Protein backbone atom coordinates (compact mmCIF):
# COMPACT_ATOMS: atom_id res chain seq x y z
CA UNK A 1 0.00 0.00 0.00
CA UNK A 2 1.89 3.34 -1.16
CA UNK A 3 -0.02 6.48 0.18
CA UNK A 4 0.27 9.59 -2.15
CA UNK A 5 -0.15 12.96 -0.28
CA UNK A 6 -1.21 15.96 -2.66
CA UNK A 7 -0.50 19.67 -1.63
CA UNK A 8 -1.88 21.30 -4.67
CA UNK A 9 -3.37 24.83 -4.56
CA UNK A 10 -6.92 24.32 -2.80
CA UNK A 11 -8.54 24.55 0.64
CA UNK A 12 -6.74 21.40 2.54
CA UNK A 13 -9.35 19.87 4.26
CA UNK B 1 -18.12 24.40 0.49
CA UNK B 2 -14.00 24.05 -0.30
CA UNK B 3 -14.92 23.35 -4.17
CA UNK B 4 -13.23 26.48 -5.14
CA UNK B 5 -11.76 25.83 -8.57
CA UNK B 6 -12.89 28.47 -10.87
CA UNK B 7 -15.74 30.25 -12.36
CA UNK B 8 -16.84 32.69 -14.34
CA UNK B 9 -20.41 31.90 -15.97
CA UNK B 10 -23.59 30.34 -14.56
CA UNK B 11 -27.57 29.56 -15.88
CA UNK B 12 -30.65 28.32 -13.99
CA UNK B 13 -33.08 25.74 -14.24
CA UNK B 14 -40.05 34.85 -12.63
CA UNK B 15 -36.54 35.74 -11.09
CA UNK B 16 -34.09 38.33 -11.04
CA UNK B 17 -30.09 38.78 -11.82
CA UNK B 18 -28.35 41.54 -9.61
CA UNK B 19 -24.30 42.15 -9.23
CA UNK B 20 -21.95 43.06 -6.23
CA UNK B 21 -19.97 45.70 -5.79
CA UNK B 22 -17.79 46.11 -3.45
CA UNK B 23 -19.45 48.47 -0.83
CA UNK B 24 -19.48 49.91 2.58
CA UNK B 25 -22.67 49.90 4.79
CA UNK B 26 -23.54 50.75 8.16
CA UNK B 27 -24.93 47.72 10.13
Amino acid sequence: VVLSFELLHAPAT
Amino acid sequence: LPIGINITRFQTLAYYVGYLQPRTFLL
